């Protein structure tokens, strides 16, 4: 009851019901939550 | 004690340094991060009732570019301030031709000089500081991010760009303690720059309410 | 140090209290229902203890020899009647039970000693 | 160690073996058993008439052990007992010669008992040592890399430095980080009220999204960084804690059937 | 679809003799069961003697409480393990348990070696009588 | 991209939630096209740096030219185009994929 | 004690506690007290002897009922106060035989445990071996069973 | 149906009130049509000072059936025609060799000193009662009806029962007291030799 009106409009900006923009993209980052997946960044944890 | 209170002096004087410059204003680099010692030596090695006792280290910064605007901020004798006392420095003051200026108060300020310092808000601007907000540069912590003012030409296109409001913005109070190190009135946007785990760089806007 | 007790008037029987004598400089227990005095027996009017460093075996009674619900033993004779059987049990107490301390009861009758281990 | 004693809040009380008040009038003649009287024998600080005039003294015996546990010494307990209640009261301690501490206070100069009170009033809230609002602290050595020092070497690989982390019983943060010896960049909390004081909003968001992932993936489960964002961006998008109650989700402009939908129905629509 | 149909040829079941393992296995469960309570016991008698010493940090008790709880803990996980190496491979607990489908490890040493310490409330059983958790036992038994 | 990861992650972790698993996909490549990574490649390193290049303009979450928009692009891609220059390098595609 | 044992003038169903600890001795005569018959051990030596199950087997014809056995002295009702009086022997086959003592001071005997249960957990087939909110469940099933 | 043990003392701890210890005893004569009336036995915490400077030891202070204030321990005792502080302590503390205990029972003592008849301690009982007095007649009754049919009904409702129910309201004390030591334990809600 307190997010049920939080939604991704047009403009991929995420927006309550008063038009106030909660985040700019969806997740920082304008990705759905189901298309993810856990990777490894190789580029981290090696010795110079 | 004497070396705590001219370590706490030091860490005050550090501290306002560093708000300084985050500010935008013209201080010195050997200022901006001195050694305890160094401190020491310019200054006297006692507080109580000595050397380096309070209005003798009243810092006195202008601005990185148009030098007139100033600050040269205060530190109060007493603990608890009062209008009498505030009336002085608003005297040195209008001496000068400077609106802005930072007092640092020991213990809590009267709410009636609390009061006073709002009644001279669009003559010349004051803000007020305790010793316990002064003794920990809080932009250091790595709960807080990086936090830049936005000029006004800036606000008008992130506007135009998202075509929105300054009310649909997220918002900010004025008595936040960033807000209060940066010193921003109402209705001006910051920009806030922040690490995200799933993105790597996020960029929020808050407008000032 | 030691304890102080309540002193007690003799004409109507309530509590004394410790008051300053302005001429000899000695405390003396002065009643407030009627008037009558008394010479104080020591300096010390108040005390407190707040380390709680108490005797528990005044707290240990004899009677608990005659518990069934208490654990015996024939390993630890009594010091003074030469018994071989004794109860042993904890404090049974608060500001107490953080160290478990066996205290330990002669049930042999009629002598009743008790003694800490 | 030192640290811990600094912050952790010490009374009279936690250090005090046991207490009493005797009625002493001629201080060289004390009836305590004591010759460190000698002082007070050569003493020019004001014999009596007025100044230790009152016979009846505060006669209070310290324990060695917690005095060597808090670091502390007869002098500053004196001294912060002298700080806190002025001229009004006189102390003598003991040297270290034998493990009996002894202070002894007497009135400067609500007629005996007086003394009683104080002696409540000084076992209470003297604050020997450490910050008010906080209990025993609690000092360990992280086991996982979330409170390790991960740091990087010159050679550019991570390492985990475990060293010595603290944490409280209580809250107050601007006080702890004003400490000396005390880290004031990693210094994270538990409340988030008491960081909305202190470090602000945006802190606070990032200090609920730590707090709300903690509980979440404290028994392995998983959730996605997305709805923890929302979450914790819909709670700081008013510049305030816009807390998950009537008080806090009917305090916005949304909407009186909005706000009716929530527990207080015919209230938001008698004010709207 | 398919996987029910072989599992028709196949078959699965469980029963009783998947909850037994071989006397060798009981005796060893039994051995650790003893020698961790007889270690129980002589804590007990160097805790009544003050003979145990305060982990710093805690109370006397509690010092006593860690050790109890901490040589328990040692005995029901090393029968534990104990009783889970020996299935045979043909174990139906195991069947379960190794797919993931239904149960765990400790299901498989609960039902084999030992149900292990009862807790209420995150401590032992409390002392709902006066100093003894039953009428059977005498008091201030801080026993197994 | 070395030093904006150890800043972003000051502990060393690297499990991370991005859309398109790129080692899976390059799985799934050679599984279609017959590798056979005995033999010596015919990928032009060069095609490999420009197609990273214009692969990284092709994925826009963030549409116009202004530099806010821009920099907006460049922030919430930062992490994945990070990840598909390590995973998509000369190197790695030269001699272990 | 004597008294109850023989329901002289003490009513059975009224306990005796005495507080050794703190010197009291309370006796209890409410309507509502809770209590259950126990059996009573007079040395490490059961009272019910083998007399009592001759009688006890041939009822119907000797009229040796369950009271009769209360007024020999042989079992007797312990409520909740007096339990945390009393040393309880669970079995008298292990607890009144001589071994590595473990208090050898018992005053009333269990007369079974499987008697500790109610009247829905008594019809579950080794319910020991269950595990108790299967116990639990089972006992809220059984009230429900067609029949 | 469940239900606490009626005439029996316990000893709770209130830890979110200002009472450290409080004592009870739901007390309800048997055969008698009136319901239970539960009298409290509490002692006021404050472990320093009594937010005064004078208020030095923890007062003990008694909830009685039908009065709406905190009457102190020391005035019912009076109120019960026992006016001698020596002879209230005789029913309260059986030992006069244990200094503690009654150096715990002082400042309670204290409280109550400028209170000495019984006339003007059954006075302060009639004040501030469900049913105010009117003046000191038809007040002094009142609070005599009030001690005499209203607490302790289980110790006997009669002229002569005054004693048997100053002993008993000692006992509840001196149990407080023991609490308050920790010489015997606190008093379990669950136990079922408190339940009827
Ligand atoms: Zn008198
Ligand atoms: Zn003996």
């Amino acid at each position: 009851k307190s997010m049920e009106s939080v939604m991704v409009k047009y403009d991929a900006t995420v927006r309550n019901s008063i038009n106030q923009v909660v985040q700019l993209r969806y997740g920082e980052d304008g990705l759905a939550g189901e298309s993810v997946e856990f990777q490894n960044l190789a580029t981290l944890k090696p010795s110079n | 004690d004497d070396e705590e209170e001219t370590y706490r002096l030091w860490k005050i004087r550090k501290t306002i340094m560093q708000l300084c410059h985050d500010r935008g204003y013209l201080v010195t680099q050997d200022e901006l991060d001195q050694t305890l010692e160094e401190f020491k030596a310019q200054f006297g090695d006692k507080p109580s009732e000595g050397r380096p006792r309070r209005t003798d280290l009243t810092v006195l910064v202008a601005h990185n570019d148009d030098p007139t605007d100033q600050m040269f901020v205060f530190f109060p004798e007493e603990p608890k301030v009062g209008i009498k006392t505030i009336k002085v420095y608003c005297q040195r003051m209008q001496e000068e031709n400077i609106t802005r200026a930072l007092i640092v108060v020991q213990q809590g300020m009267t709410p009636s000089a609390k009061q006073s310092l709002v009644d001279m808000a669009p003559k010349y601007i004051l803000e007020q500081f305790l010793q316990q907000e002064l003794l920990i540069n809080i932009t250091e912590h790595e709960l807080v991010p990086e936090h830049v003012v936005m000029t006004k030409e800036e606000v008008t296109e992130l506007l135009a760009r998202y075509k929105l409001r300054e009310n649909q913005l997220p918002r900010i109070q004025a008595g936040d303690p960033v807000a209060r190190y940066f010193g921003i009135k109402r209705g001006q946007v910051v920009k806030i720059i922040r690490p995200s785990e799933t993105a790597g760089r996020y960029i929020t806007y808050r407008l000032v309410q | 140090p030691g304890f102080v007790g309540i002193r007690f008037c003799q004409e109507c029987n309530n509590m004394l209290y410790p008051k300053e004598d302005k001429e000899n400089r000695i405390l003396l227990y002065a009643c407030r229902n009627c008037d009558y005095q008394q010479e104080a027996d020591n300096s010390c009017i108040y005390v407190n203890k707040i380390t709680h460093e108490v005797d528990e075996l005044t707290q240990i009674i004899a009677d608990v020899s005659q518990d069934p619900t208490l654990p015996r033993t024939e390993d630890h004779p009594c010091q003074k009647c030469g018994h071989k059987e004794a109860v042993f049990f904890q404090s049974h107490s608060a500001r107490a039970e953080d160290a478990m301390r066996l205290y330990y009861v002669c049930t042999a009758p009629h002598c009743g000693h008790r003694w800490t281990e | 160690k030192d640290i811990l004693c600094r912050l952790e809040h010490t009374t009279l009380r936690k250090v005090t073996a046991n207490t009493a008040i005797y009625y002493d009038p001629n201080p060289q003649s004390t009836v305590v058993a004591e010759d460190q009287e000698w002082v007070n024998v050569y003493y020019e600080m004001p014999d009596f008439d007025v100044a230790r005039i009152s016979p009846w003294l505060l006669r209070v015996e310290l324990d060695r052990k917690h005095m060597t546990d808090r670091k502390l010494t007869m002098e500053q307990i004196a001294e912060k007992i002298n700080a806190g209640f002025g001229d009004d009261l006189n102390c003598i301690f003991n040297d270290d010669n034998a493990e009996k501490l002894v202070l002894r206070i007497r009135i400067m100069n609500d007629d005996d008992v007086f003394l009683r009170c104080i002696e409540s009033n000084m076992l209470t809230d003297m604050t020997l040592q450490g910050i008010e609002q906080i209990s025993k602290v609690y000092m360990h050595l992280p086991q996982t890399d979330n409170k390790k020092k991960i740091i990087i070497t010159e050679d550019g690989e991570f390492k985990a430095l475990q060293e010595w982390i603290l944490e409280t019983d209580g809250v107050s943060l601007m006080r702890v980080l004003s400490e000396k010896d005390v880290d004031p960049v990693r210094t994270t909390s538990n409340d988030i009220v008491e960081i909305f004081t202190v470090l602000g909003i945006e802190a606070v968001r990032k200090a609920l999204e730590r707090e709300l992932y903690h509980v979440i993936s404290f028994d392995g489960s998983y959730v996605n960084y997305r709805h923890l964002a929302l979450l914790c961006d819909t709670m700081t998008c008013r510049g305030h804690l816009m807390a998950i109650t009537r008080h806090g989700v009917n305090r916005q402009d949304t909407g009186p059937l909005m706000k009716c939908s929530f527990e207080e129905t015919v209230d938001v629509l008698m004010e709207a | 679809t398919v996987i029910n149909n072989w599992l028709l040829i196949e078959g699965h079941t469980i029963g009783i003799g998947d909850s037994i393992a071989d006397s060798k296995t009981y005796q060893d469960i039994q051995n650790t069961i003893k020698k961790a309570k007889q270690d129980v016991i002589e804590v007990i008698e160097k805790a009544h003697n003050n003979e145990l010493e305060p982990t710093p940090g805690n109370t006397l008790r509690q010092t006593f409480e860690n050790q109890v709880n901490r040589i328990l803990n040692d005995a029901r996980d090393k029968t534990g393990s104990s009783a889970q190496k020996s299935l045979s491979e043909y174990n139906n607990f195991k069947s379960m348990v190794v797919s993931g489908a239904k149960g765990s490890k400790i299901n498989i040493s609960q039902v084999i070696a030992v149900v292990g310490q009862q807790n209420v409330e995150g401590k032992r059983i409390p002392f709902g009588f006066k100093h003894r958790t039953l009428p059977h036992f005498i008091k201030d038994d801080y026993g197994p | 991209d070395r030093e904006v990861l150890r800043v972003i992650f000051p502990t060393g972790d690297s499990k991370v939630v991005l859309p398109c698993n790129l080692l899976r996909m390059i799985w799934n490549a050679q599984k279609i096209f017959h590798i056979n990574p005995r033999l010596p490649s015919d990928l032009h390193p060069i095609k490999v740096v420009e197609g990273v290049k214009e692969l990284s303009k092709k994925l826009v979450i963030v549409n116009g030219d202004d530099p806010l928009s821009r920099q907006a692009q460049e922030n919430a891609t930062l992490l994945f185009n990070i990840h598909l220059r390590s995973t998509l390098c000369s190197r790695r595609m030269a001699e272990e994929f | 004690r004597k008294l109850r044992r023989q329901m002289d003038i003490i009513v059975s169903e009224v306990s005796m506690i005495r507080d050794i600890r703190e010197r009291e001795i309370r006796i209890y005569t409410d309507a509502g007290r809770i209590c259950r018959p126990l059996l009573i051990v007079e040395k490490q030596k059961l009272l019910l002897k083998k007399r009592h199950i001759d009688q006890l087997k041939e009822r119907e014809y000797n009229n040796y009922s369950w009271q009769d056995l209360v007024a020999s002295g042989v079992v007797e009702y312990i409520d909740t106060l007096e339990e945390e009086t009393v040393m309880l022997a669970m079995t008298p086959d292990d607890l009144q035989e001589k071994e590595v003592a473990y208090c050898s001071t018992y005053t009333h005997c269990e007369i079974h445990p499987s008697m500790i249960l109610g009247v829905c957990a008594s019809i579950i087939p080794f319910p020991d071996h269950n595990q108790s909110p299967r116990n639990t469940y089972q006992s809220a099933m059984g009230k429900q069973a067609m029949g | 149906q469940e239900k606490m043990a009626t005439n029996t003392v316990y000893v709770f701890a209130k830890k979110d009130s200002k009472y450290a210890y409080t004592g009870e005893c739901r007390s309800c004569l048997e055969n008698s049509s009136r319901p239970t009336s539960t009298i409290w036995v509490s002692m006021l915490a404050r472990g320093g000072q009594g937010a005064k400077k004078s208020a030095i030891g923890q007062r003990i202070v008694a909830t009685l059936p039908y009065i709406k204030q905190e009457v102190p321990i020391i005035i019912v005792f009076r109120a019960l025609g026992f006016v001698s502080d020596r002879d209230i302590l005789e029913h309260i503390i059986y030992d006069f060799e244990d200094p503690e205990m009654m150096e715990m029972v002082k400042p309670s003592l204290d409280e109550a000193f400028v209170i000495q008849e019984q006339n003007v301690a059954l006075n302060f009982i009639g004040s501030r009662g469900a049913k105010p007095g009117v003046t000191k007649e038809k007040r002094i009754k009142y609070a005599k009806e009030v001690l005499q049919k209203e607490m302790l009904p289980h110790v006997g409702v009669s002229d002569f029962c005054e004693t048997k129910k100053a002993y008993f309201l000692g006992y509840m004390v001196h149990r407080l007291l023991l609490a308050a030591l920790g010489r015997r334990e606190l008093d379990d809600r669950d136990h079922y030799g408190n339940k009827r």
